[PDB]
């Protein structure tokens, strides 16, 4: 337990990633979270939204 | 009569498969340490799931009966095995208060703990442990069988030894499963504020 | 390189271009082995009609 | 019903469909047509229910009867029963990466030698480093002072006609 600087660079980093990949599964007020789902199902003026 | 549902209740959310990690889902599950009543008959409601199980020894409890106003006028599902096969049948019958039309779908094919879970299509999960007063420890609940009935239920009842039934509620637990994706151990997320 | 640094000369180093991507050559669909197969030989070869 | 009618008089027996739709989940759904297997190709898989591209390699993961995926840490596919033949392939993710120039200064040379970042350097005189694939340059045994820096301790440089060393 005397490492904690260096195990705490290494967590915040990891942290930070994980976050940034977990966004991916997100709408943000959209249809689906899936690119080509939404250009499939919605036509390309509502896909373009 | 009553008694304390201590830490049963947990089943197989979805299909995927993940070794040794933590998982954190929201669903309806059976709230640790509830209250479950103990039955040695009638009719019970069906509010949102039930954690029918049972401690029996010679195949007392045969089968269910589903429906909203469980009789004719509407249909009702109903699981029998007569020592056979477990007939499935969802004909809109004429019931009887004391059992021992259109069919849209048909089916024909104290050591004994035989957990159940039911809930709405239609899920089922179950699990056949031996055992030999509601035994504490854990044990998960592998989905056995989907049935697309699209049937409207608000009560159920059950066919004729001790069974007890819980009611599932929509709360987030803590999954641990092992490295060969078996659920060893849950943490029900709102229990208490160390479990928080 | 002379066209990402805006320059027509540059000195000495090592600068990055582009992204390599190899691209999906063929597409792929699986579903499981088709049975239980609707019974239309009981509506159109019956016996009596 | 008479045998030496004309057509217009003889028999016809006639089999109308109808195809009810309510608001149910639609159980009577025809056939879906399913393709050879490949694998070891950066392919556009769809299986049953799932789509995505990714190179299917035979795997050694032991899934429960009725588990059909696999997911990481992080939540991803990682991967998938084939539900035609019970076998577990995975999925990785074919190769991209960065490109880089290195190079001499124009002022000398204009040759160059370039460096596709983390590929096998088998699916684009062709060097393979622990960097990535290194294409046109020569590969020394000596050691000298670090001119242009690589990676992982690797440094190329215009030598001795000449040409470029790393
Ligand atoms: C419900 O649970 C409490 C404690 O959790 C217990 O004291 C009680 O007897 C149980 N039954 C009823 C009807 O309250
Ligand atoms: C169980 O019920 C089904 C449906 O009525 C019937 O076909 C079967 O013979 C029964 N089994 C026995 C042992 O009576
Ligand atoms: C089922 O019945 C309840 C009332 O008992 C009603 O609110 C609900 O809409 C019904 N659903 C279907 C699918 O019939
Ligand atoms: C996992 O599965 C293997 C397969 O036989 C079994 O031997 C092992 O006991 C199981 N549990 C653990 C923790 O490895
Ligand atoms: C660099 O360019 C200048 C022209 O501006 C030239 O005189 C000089 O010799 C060049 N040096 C080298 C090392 O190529
Ligand atoms: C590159 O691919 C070949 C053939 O697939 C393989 O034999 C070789 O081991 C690969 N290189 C590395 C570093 O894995």
């Amino acid at each position: 337990s005397a490492l904690g600087k260096l195990q705490d660079v290494v967590n915040q980093n990891a942290q930070a990633l994980n976050t940034l990949v977990k966004q991916l599964s997100s709408n943000f007020g959209a249809i689906s979270s899936v690119l080509n789902d939404i250009l499939s199902r919605l036509d390309p003026p509502e896909a373009e939204v | 009569a009553y008694t304390n549902s201590f830490t049963r209740g947990v089943y197989y959310p979805d299909k995927v498969f993940r070794s040794s990690v933590l998982h954190s889902t929201q669903d309806l599950f059976l709230p640790f340490f509830s209250n479950v009543t103990w039955f040695h008959n009638p009719v019970l409601p069906f509010n949102d799931g039930v954690y029918f199980a049972s401690t029996e020894k010679s195949n007392i409890i045969r089968g269910w009966i589903f429906g909203t106003t469980l009789d004719s006028k509407t249909q009702s599902l109903l699981i029998v095995n007569n020592a056979t096969n477990v007939v499935i049948k969802v004909c809109e019958f004429q019931f009887c208060n004391d059992p021992f039309n259109n069919c849209t779908f048909e089916y024909v094919s104290f050591k004994n703990l035989r957990e159940f879970v039911f809930k709405n299509y239609f899920k089922i999960y179950s699990k056949h442990t031996p055992i030999n007063d509601l035994p504490q420890g854990f044990s998960a609940l592998e989905p056995l069988v989907d049935l697309p009935i699209g049937i409207n239920i608000t009560r159920f009842q059950t066919l004729l030894a001790a069974y007890y039934v819980g009611y599932l509620q929509p709360r987030t637990f803590l999954l641990k499963y092992n490295e060969n994706g078996t659920i060893t151990d849950a943490v029900d997320c709102a229990l208490d504020p160390l479990s928080e | 390189t002379k066209c990402t640094l805006k320059s027509f000369t540059v000195e000495k180093g090592i600068y990055q271009t582009s992204n390599f991507r190899v691209q999906p050559t063929e597409s792929i669909v699986r579903f499981p082995n088709i049975t239980n197969l609707c019974p239309f030989g009981e509506v159109f070869n019956a016996t009596r009609f | 019903f008479q045998p030496t009618n004309g057509v217009g008089y003889q028999p016809y027996r006639v089999v109308v469909l109808s195809f009810e739709l309510l608001h149910a989940p639609a159980t009577v759904c025809g056939p879906k047509k399913s393709t050879n297997l490949v694998k070891n190709k950066c392919v556009n898989f769809n299986f049953n229910g799932l789509t995505g591209t990714g190179v299917l390699t035979e795997s050694n993961k032991k899934f429960l009867p009725f588990q059909q995926f696999g997911r990481d840490i992080a939540d991803t596919t990682d991967a998938v029963r084939d539900p035609q033949t019970l076998e577990i392939l995975d999925i990785t993710p074919c190769s991209f990466g960065g490109v880089s120039v290195i190079t001499p200064g124009t002022n000398t040379s204009n040759q160059v030698a370039v460096l596709y970042q983390d590929v096998n350097c088998t699916e684009v005189n062709v060097f393979q480093t622990r960097a990535g694939c290194l294409i046109g340059a020569e590969h020394v045994n000596n050691s000298y002072e670090c001119d242009i820096p690589i990676g992982a301790g690797i440094c190329a440089s215009y030598q001795t006609s000449q040409s470029i060393i790393a």
